[PDB]
């Protein structure tokens, strides 16, 4: 995840606009701010994922 | 419910090839050469914040 993120965030854009480089496809992703809802902890406050 | 402070920020955020940046435009010394003036700038970039 750390290396993937390093690719998408520092190596992709310069590669993708590199003379001759056309399509590309990363074997991984960049980081995202992930939020894992707890169905029971959510219930305890009468709250919804909405 | 709200207060205000004074920070510092830029009124013109440029970027080159998908990355923050700052354009620099000058000339050569009257009589030298447009080719020469660039031998210089190649040297200046040496002592720049890695």
């Amino acid at each position: 995840e750390d290396l993937s993120n390093y690719i998408v965030s520092n190596i992709q854009d310069p590669l993708s606009r590199t003379k001759g480089v056309g399509d590309f496809q990363v074997f991984g992703s960049q980081y995202s701010m992930r939020i894992w809802l707890d169905p029971a902890k959510l219930n305890s406050y009468q709250l919804t994922p909405g | 419910f709200a207060t205000g402070k004074w920070e510092y920020g830029s009124p013109k955020l440029e970027r080159y090839n998908g990355v923050p940046a700052m354009e620099i435009l000058g000339e050569p010394a009257p009589g030298l050469s447009s080719g020469d003036a660039m031998a210089a700038v190649e040297e200046i970039v040496k002592q720049l914040p890695k």
